[PDB]
C-alpha cells in the first residue's frame, strides 16, 4: 500500500470553499492522533466524484500551515503591539466588555413608547464560513444579548435574490441541484464565472453538452468559462434588464410561450387595480420627496371574497400577461443593442437559441449570481430572468430552474439561521415595534380564501412557537416573545443593514463590533470609509484562521497605531476539517462532516468559543444584575453541550426539533422527547420546539440523515440524478422545487424522459412532491398566497416589473429607456458624489475572482501553491484603452475612483473589448477583489477601495459590478 | 502498460491538476509574479512537474480562441531521455515495464543533466542547480501501482483527464477526437503511437506550446 497514507486514520468531509459541497477524504496520522497527511477527493462523493479545483486540492496546505493563529493576542488601545493572551483572560474581559455596553446602550422603549429591549452600540458580521449548528448558536447567543445589527455575507451577495426569487416563486433558494445541470437543453451562463467560481458545475454542464445542450455565456470579458461555451456574448456591466426585456418581448411577439404553464401556473390571468400605471421611469405612487413607493398603487382588484380576480381566456386589459406585453414593447433589439454593447446579430442568436426550450418536453436554465446581484437593480435583474422561465414552462422541470449559484460552503445555511438583520431562523421575520404581541405578529402573515391555493406559510404560527419553545421551553411562547429584540416599524429595513452599519460606526453610534469569520476590512465596499470607521469603536472581536486586515486594521496603510483607540481581541478558530457539523450547499443538501485532526495548537471550533464566551455573561449577570437580564439568565444552553464542550450532535437534533409533550398531529400520534419528523406536525401551543422549521426532517427518529451516503436510486431518480438517500436537502427531501409545475392537471411529466415527479397508481413518484395533493387540486406554488408563478410582482421596492436604470456611477448621462438616469428608491448615503459621465473617471469598473483564491484571500493568500499561480493583484483592460493611455502588457497602472486608489499590473487582452454604447466607445477595467495588504508581500491592497457604500433599495447590497474608475500607467522603479 | 488520454476541448484551465501535483508530493511553491497573464509557474522547474499553459489566439466573430496546456512528461514509450542517461550511467532513468512510467532516480546527479533536457523532444527534465538532480512527473507511479489514478487525473473536475490500459484510452482518444473534429476541424491526437499521455489539441498543437508535439 501507500507508504504516505499507511499508518493514518481515513474520514470524510466537505469542501470548505463554494457551495458546490464537494466531498474530501481527510488522512490524520497515528490513527487520528496526529496531524493530517493528506487531503484529496472524495471518489464516492455523486456531485465531485473524487474533482477538486485548486482551492479544495489545498485543503491541506491550509490546515496545516504554520501562519495560523496558535492562541488569543489583545492589542490594547493606542499600542502597535499583539500580546499573547489566556483563553480564561480575552473571554472575561470581552464578557465585561459586551456587560458594559448592553447596560449603557439598551432601548427598553423607542422615541414613539413602543417596547424593543434591544442594545443599540454592538454588531455583528459572520458567518456563511461556519457549520449550520454554530451559526443557529450564535444568532441566539446575540439575540439573547438584544443585538439587532446582525449581518454577515449574504447581505452583500445573494441578499436580493431571496425577494426576486420568493415574489416569483415563494421561496428564495437555488431551485435545482448541481447534478440536474446534465438535464438541461439549454445553459445560459449569465452574471456567472461557473468555470472558476463553481468549478465542480462545470463537469454536469459538459455532461448536459454531451446529450445536446448549447452553453451560452454572457459576461462584460472572455473568461475559463467562454472559452467552453458554444455561443459567447458580451454585455456591459449594468445593461442585464435590457438584455431579459428584450428576451421577454421577443418570447411574446414571437408566441414562444408555453401557453397552458402560463394560463394555469403564472399569474397571467390576474387583474392589476386601474391604480397601475408606469410613465417615463416611475410606476404609479412614487413620493418624490421621501424616494419611496405607495405599493398600494399596484393591487391586484379583488373579486367579492378577496381573492384576485381571474380571465383564463386572457382577454382582459389589465390581465398581467397583457401588461407585461405593454411593459417590455419599448426592449426592441435595436435599443437593446444600443445600451448593452451587444450586436443585434447576437442577440437574435441567443434569444432564438433560449426561447426555444419554451416547448413542454424541453428546458433552459440560468446559472447566475454576482453578476446579477451586486447592483442598484440586483432584484429586479433577477425578477426579469424568473419571469422569462415562468414563460418557458422551466420553474419546477428536470433541467429548468433559477440555479442561483451560492458562494460559501454554508451561506444558504448562515442565512437560513436568520444571521441577517430582518430575519430570525426559518426565514421568520424579526418583528418591528408594531408587533407588540405574538397574535399581532402572526397576522402580519397573507391569508388566502382561493380553495386551490395551499398559501403554506399560514402554519408560520407553529414555527415561531417551536422557536421560541428551542430557545425558551420553561416559558409560554407568548411570555418568551417579549425576551427578544424589536427594530422600529416606521424605518426602511436598509437602516439596520450593513452599508448603513458601517455609516452609523463612521458617526461614533457603536462601542462594540463582532468581526467573526469575515474580514470588511477588504470585504466592504467603500473599504476607506470601513477602515476609519473600525478606528471609532471601543472594541473589536475578530475571530479568524489568521491574522488579517480587519484584526490589524489600526497598523493598515496610512494608520498611525497610537492615534487609534481601539482595543482588539483576535481569538483563533480551527479549519473545517478539525470540527464534525454540517453544512447546506446551494442545492439546500445539508452535509454532515467529521474531524479528521484534533484543533491546531490552542485553537478552538467557534461553537466552543461563543458557548464560553456566554456563560461568562450569564455568571456576570447572575452576580452584578444590570439590563434586562432575563434573556440571558433563561436561554437553554445546556441543551448545546455534552463532555464538557459544545455538541453539534445535540444542536442539529434541537433544530430538527422534538415533542416536549405525547401530542396528537395530522391526526398521528407522539410520544415526549421524539424527534419532530417533518414541519407537518409542529404546532402553535408549546407541544414541539424546533431552532429551525425549515430543519424538522433532518434529524428523525431513523438517525442522522445528514450524514447519509446511500446512492441507491429508482430508475426514474437515477435518469435525473436526484440522489435522494445522499444526506438531506430542505424542504423534507424535495430535490427540485415547484416540481407540481412540472405535470399536466392529470399528474403526467411536460418531459417523460426526464420526469421529476408522476403520478402512477395513487402515489406521486420520483422526488418528493412540492405540496400534497392529487393531481390538478393545488396551485403549484406553494409557498405564494395566491399559489402562482408572478410575473407581476407587486411587493419589490423598484416596482412590479424589472425596469432598466443605469448604475449609480454610469458612463451615460441620459437613460433611453425614460428620463428616470437611475433606480427613483436606491439606497445611497447623502454627501457620498457619484462619478457620472465624469471625464476624470471616464471608464466603467469591476470587480470579480479568479479560480485559484478565495474572498478577500485572507486563506489563500497564505497558501503558497495558490499564490504561486496568482501572485497578485492584476488589472484587465482590453488593447483598445492599453493604445489609449499608452499602457504595455505587464506594466504597473493605478486604478483609481472617487474612493480611493491602488496599484495592480495589467493585463492588455482581446479578451476584453470597448462597448459601443448609443455610438460611443466606452472601455471597461476589471480588479479582482482578493488582495490585501497583509500579505503576501506585493500582492497589492483590496479593490474595495475603490468602491462605492450605495446600492439595492430591496436588500441594501452594494454595486461592487458596476462603478467609474481612471487608470492611468505608473512610471516607478529600478 | 497505462496511458493518459487528455482532452483539452473540456480544459477549463482550474488549476487543479496544477495543485494536486504538489499536495500529493508536498512539494514546495516557487516565488512567482504577475507578468501579464494567469500562467504562473511560467514553466516547469525542480519542484513543479506541472503547469498550466495559457495562449490567446484569435478567432472569427466574437471571443478568442484560449488555448489552455496542462504540461508533463509524456512517458514516452522508448524514451530518448534514457538513450542519453544509459550513455553516463544506467539505473538513472529507468522504466516501469508493468506501468510503462520513466522514472528517475537519484543517479540523474551523475549524469549530463542538460543532454538528458535537450534529448527530450517534449523539453521535459527539469535539473536541480544545487543537487544537480533532475525531476519531472513521475505518473504518480506509486498510486499507479496500488490502484489508484494519478493525484492529477482523479482531480480533474471535466473529464479533461483520463488514465488506463493503452487499448482503453486509445479507443477513448478515437471516439473523442471525432466528436471534437465537429465542433474543431483543425482537432489533432499529439504523437498518439510514442507516448503514453496522448493530448487532444483543437488546432495547430504549435499553438498551445512549441513543444507541445515532436
Ligand atoms: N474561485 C472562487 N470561487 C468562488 C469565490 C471566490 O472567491 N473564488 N467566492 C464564492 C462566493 S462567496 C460567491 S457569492 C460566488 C460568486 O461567483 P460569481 O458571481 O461567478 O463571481 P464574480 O467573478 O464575482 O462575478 C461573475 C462574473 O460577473 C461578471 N460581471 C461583472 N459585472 C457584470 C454585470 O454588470 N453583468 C453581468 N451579466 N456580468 C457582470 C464578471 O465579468 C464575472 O465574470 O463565487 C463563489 N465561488
Ligand atoms: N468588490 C467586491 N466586493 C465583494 C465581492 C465582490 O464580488 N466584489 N463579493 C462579496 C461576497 S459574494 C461575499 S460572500 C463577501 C465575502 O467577504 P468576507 O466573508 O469578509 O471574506 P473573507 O473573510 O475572506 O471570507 C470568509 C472568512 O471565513 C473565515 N473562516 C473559514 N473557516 C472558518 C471557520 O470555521 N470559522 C470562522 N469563524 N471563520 C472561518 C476565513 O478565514 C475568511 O476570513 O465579500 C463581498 N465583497
Ligand atoms: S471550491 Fe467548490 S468546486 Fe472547488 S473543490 Fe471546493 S466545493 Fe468543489
Ligand atoms: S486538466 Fe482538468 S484539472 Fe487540469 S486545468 Fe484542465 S480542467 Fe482543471
Ligand atoms: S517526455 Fe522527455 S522526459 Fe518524459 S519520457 Fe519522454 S523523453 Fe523522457
Ligand atoms: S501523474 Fe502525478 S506526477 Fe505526473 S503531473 Fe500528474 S500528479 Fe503530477
Ligand atoms: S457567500
Ligand atoms: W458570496
Amino acid at each position: 500500500e501507500l507508504q504516505k497514507l499507511q499508518w493514518a486514520k481515513q474520514t470524510t468531509s466537505i469542501c470548505c470553499y463554494c457551495a458546490v459541497g464537494c466531498g474530501l477524504i481527510v488522512h490524520t496520522a497515528k490513527d487520528g492522533q496526529g496531524r493530517a497527511v493528506n487531503v484529496e477527493g472524495d471518489p464516492d462523493h455523486p456531485i465531485n466524484e473524487g474533482s477538486l479545483c485548486p482551492k479544495g486540492a489545498s485543503i491541506f496546505q491550509l490546515g496545516e500551515n504554520d501562519q495560523r493563529g496558535t492562541q488569543p493576542l489583545y492589542r490594547a488601545p493606542f499600542s502597535d503591539t499583539w500580546k499573547p493572551v489566556t483563553w480564561d483572560f480575552a473571554l472575561t474581559e470581552i464578557a465585561k466588555r459586551i456587560k458594559k455596553t448592553r447596560d449603557a446602550s439598551f432601548t427598553e422603549k423607542n422615541a414613539a413608547g413602543d417596547l424593543v429591549n434591544r442594545t443599540e452600540a454592538i454588531a455583528s458580521f459572520g458567518s456563511a464560513a461556519m457549520d449550520n449548528e454554530e451559526c443557529w448558536a450564535y444568532g441566539n447567543i446575540l439575540r439573547s444579548l438584544g443585538l439587532v445589527y446582525i449581518e454577515h455575507q449574504a447581505r452583500i451577495x445573494h441578499s436580493p435574490t431571496v425577494p426576486a426569487l420568493a415574489e416569483s416563486f415563494g421561496r428564495g433558494a437555488m431551485t435545482n441541484h448541481w447534478n440536474d445541470l446534465a438535464n438541461s437543453d439549454c445553459i445560459l451562463i449569465m452574471g456567472s464565472n461557473a468555470a472558476e467560481n463553481h468549478p465542480i458545475a462545470f463537469k454536469w454542464v459538459l455532461r448536459a453538452k454531451d446529450k445536446g445542450a448549447t452553453l451560452i455565456h454572457v459576461d462584460p470579458r472572455f473568461t475559463r468559462t467562454s472559452a467552453r461555451c458554444d455561443v459567447y456574448a458580451p454585455i456591459r456591466s449594468g445593461a442585464d434588464i435590457p438584455f431579459l426585456g428584450g428576451l421577454i418581448k421577443y418570447i411574446l411577439d414571437n408566441k414562444l410561450y408555453f401557453t397552458d404553464y402560463v394560463r394555469e401556473y403564472t399569474n397571467a390571468s390576474l387583474i392589476v387595480g386601474e391604480k397601475f400605471s408606469f410613465k417615463d421611469g416611475l410606476f404609479s405612487g412614487y413620493d418624490a420627496a421621501n424616494k419611496k413607493y405607495d405599493k398600494s398603487m399596484w393591487a391586484f382588484e379583488l373579486d367579492a371574497n378577496g381573492v384576485p380576480k381571474r380571465d383564463p381566456a386572457l382577454k382582459h386589459p389589465r390581465c398581467v400577461i397583457n401588461l407585461l406585453k405593454k411593459h417590455y414593447e419599448r426592449y426592441n433589439l435595436d435599443k437593446v443593442a444600443a445600451i448593452t454593447g451587444t450586436s443585434k446579430e447576437q442577440l437574435q442568436q441567443v434569444y432564438k437559441a433560449y426561447a426555444a426550450t419554451g416547448k413542454p418536453d424541453k428546458a433552459g436554465t440560468i446559472m447566475y449570481a454576482m453578476g446579477w446581484t451586486q447592483h442598484s437593480v440586483g432584484v429586479q435583474n433577477i425578477r426579469a430572468m424568473a419571469m422569462i422561465q415562468l414563460l418557458l414552462g422551466n420553474i419546477g422541470v428536470a433541467g429548468g430552474g433559477v440555479n442561483a449559484l451560492r458562494g460559501e460552503s454554508n451561506v444558504q445555511g448562515s442565512t437560513d439561521q436568520g444571521l441577517l438583520a430582518h430575519i430570525w431562523p426559518g426565514y421568520n421575520p424579526v418583528p418591528n415595534s408594531k408587533a407588540a404581541t405574538l397574535e399581532l405578529y402572526n397576522a402580519a402573515t397573507p391569508q388566502s380564501k382561493d380553495p386551490m391555493s395551499v398559501n403554506w406559510w399560514q402554519n408560520r404560527p407553529k414555527y415561531v412557537a417551536s422557536y421560541l419553545k428551542a430557545l425558551y421551553p420553561d416559558e409560554e411562547p407568548a411570555a418568551a416573545y417579549d425576551y427578544l429584540p424589536r427594530i422600529d416599524a416606521g424605518r426602511k429595513l436598509t437602516d439596520y443593514f450593513w452599508l448603513n452599519i458601517f455609516e452609523k460606526m463612521d458617526k461614533g453610534e457603536f462601542k462594540g463590533l463582532f468581526a467573526w469569520g469575515m474580514n470588511p476590512a477588504c470585504g466592504g465596499a467603500n473599504a476607506n470609509k470601513n477602515r476609519k470607521a473600525m478606528g471609532k469603536l471601543e472594541w473589536l472581536v475578530n475571530v479568524n484562521l489568521f491574522e488579517n486586515e480587519t484584526s490589524s486594521f489600526w497598523k493598515g496603510p496610512g494608520m498611525n497605531p497610537a492615534e487609534i483607540g481601539t482595543e482588539v481581541f483576535f481569538l483563533p478558530c480551527c479549519v473545517s476539517i478539525e470540527k464534525e457539523g454540517s453544512v447546506a450547499n446551494s442545492g439546500r443538501w445539508m452535509q454532515w462532516r467529521y474531524r479528521g485532526p484534533k484543533p491546531y495548537a490552542e485553537t478552538k471550533p467557534d461553537g466552543d468559543i461563543m458557548l464560553d464566551m456566554f456563560k461568562k455573561v450569564r455568571e456576570l449577570y447572575a452576580k452584578e444584575g444590570g439590563a434586562y437580564p432575563a434573556p440571558i439568565a433563561k436561554l437553554n444552553i445546556a441543551d448545546w453541550e455534552e463532555h464538557n464542550e459544545f455538541s453539534p450532535t445535540k444542536v442539529a437534533k434541537l433544530m430538527n426539533g422534538y415533542f416536549l409533550k405525547d401530542t396528537e398531529v395530522g391526526g398521528k400520534q407522539f410520544k415526549k422527547g421524539q424527534q419532530v419528523p417533518s414541519f407537518a406536525f409542529l404546532t402553535a401551543d408549546g407541544s414541539t420546539c424546533s431552532g429551525n422549521w425549515l430543519h424538522a426532517g433532518s434529524f428523525t427518529d431513523a438517525g442522522n440523515l445528514m450524514a447519509r451516503r446511500d446512492k441507491t436510486q429508482t430508475p426514474e431518480q437515477a435518469r435525473i440524478g436526484l440522489f435522494p438517500n445522499w444526506s438531506f436537502c430542505w424542504p423534507v427531501n424535495r430535490r427540485i422545487l415547484y416540481n407540481r409545475a412540472s405535470v399536466d392537471k392529470t399528474g403526467k411529466p411536460w418531459n417523460p424522459a426526464k420526469a421529476v415527479i408522476e403520478w402512477k397508481d395513487g402515489k406521486w413518484v420520483g422526488d418528493v412532491v412540492d405540496g400534497g395533493g392529487d393531481p390538478g387540486t393545488k396551485h403549484p406554488f406553494i409557498m405564494q398566497t395566491h399559489g402562482f408563478g408572478a410575473l407581476y410582482g407587486p411587493g419589490r421596492e423598484e416596482g412590479p416589473f424589472p425596469e432598466h436604470y443605469e448604475p449609480l456611477e454610469c458612463p451615460v448621462s441620459k437613460n433611453p429607456f425614460s428620463k428616470q438616469l437611475h433606480n427613483p428608491v436606491a439606497f445611497q448615503i447623502e454627501g457620498e458624489k457619484k462619478a457620472v459621465a465624469d471625464p476624470r473617471y471616464p471608464f466603467i469598473g469591476t470587480t470579480y475572482r479568479v479560480t485559484e483564491h478565495w474572498q478577500t484571500g485572507l486563506m489563500t493568500r497564505r497558501c503558497a501553491w495558490l499564490v504561486e499561480a496568482e501572485p497578485q493583484i492584476f488589472c484587465e483592460i482590453s488593447k483598445e484603452l492599453a493604445k489609449l493611455r499608452g499602457i504595455g502588457n505587464g506594466d504597473t497602472v493605478k486604478v483609481s475612483s472617487l474612493r480611493g486608489a491602488l496599484e495592480a499590473v495589467a493585463i492588455v487582452t482581446e479578451r476584453i473589448r470597448p462597448f459601443k454604447i448609443e455610438g460611443v466607445d466606452v472601455h471597461m477595467v476589471g480588479l479582482p477583489w482578493h488582495y490585501g495588504w497583509m500579505v503576501p508581500k506585493n500582492g497589492g491592497d483590496t479593490a474595495n477601495l475603490l468602491t462605492p457604500s450605495a446600492g439595492d433599495p430591496n436588500t441594501g447590497i452594494p454595486e461592487t459590478k458596476a462603478f467609474m474608475v481612471d487608470v492611468r500607467k505608473v512610471w516607478s522603479h529600478p | 502498460g497505462k496511458m493518459f488520454f487528455v482532452d483539452l476541448s473540456r480544459c477549463t484551465a482550474c488549476r487543479g491538476c496544477q495543485i494536486a501535483c504538489k499536495q500529493w508530493k508536498n512539494l514546495p511553491a516557487e516565488e512567482t509574479r504577475n507578468t501579464g497573464s494567469h500562467q504562473n509557474p511560467p514553466d516547469l522547474s525542480y519542484v513543479t512537474l506541472k503547469t498550466v499553459r495559457f495562449t490567446e489566439k484569435s478567432r472569427k466573430g466574437p471571443g478568442i480562441d484560449w488555448l489552455f496546456f496542462p504540461e508533463q512528461c509524456r512517458h514516452c514509450v522508448e524514451p530518448p531521455c534514457k538513450g542519453q542517461a544509459d550513455v553516463d550511467l544506467e539505473g538513472a532513468v529507468v522504466k516501469d515495464e508493468t506501468t510503462g512510467a520513466v522514472l528517475f532516480t537519484e543517479l540523474t546527479a551523475k549524469v549530463d543533466g542538460e543532454s538528458v533536457r535537450s534529448a527530450c523532444p517534449y523539453d521535459i527534465p527539469r535539473i536541480d542547480p544545487v543537487t544537480k538532480r533532475l525531476s519531472k512527473c513521475d505518473m504518480c507511479n506509486d498510486r499507479v501501482q496500488n490502484g489508484l489514478l494519478p493525484a492529477c487525473v482523479k482531480t480533474c473536475p471535466t473529464g479533461t483527464m483520463n488514465f488506463g490500459d493503452e487499448q482503453e484510452m486509445l479507443a477513448l482518444a478515437e471516439k473523442r477526437l471525432a466528436e471534437v473534429k465537429k465542433t474543431y476541424p483543425g482537432a489533432v491526437l499529439g504523437d498518439p503511437n510514442d507516448v503514453r499521455v496522448v493530448y487532444l489539441f483543437t488546432r495547430d498543437p504549435k499553438d498551445f506550446y512549441e513543444h507541445a508535439v515532436a
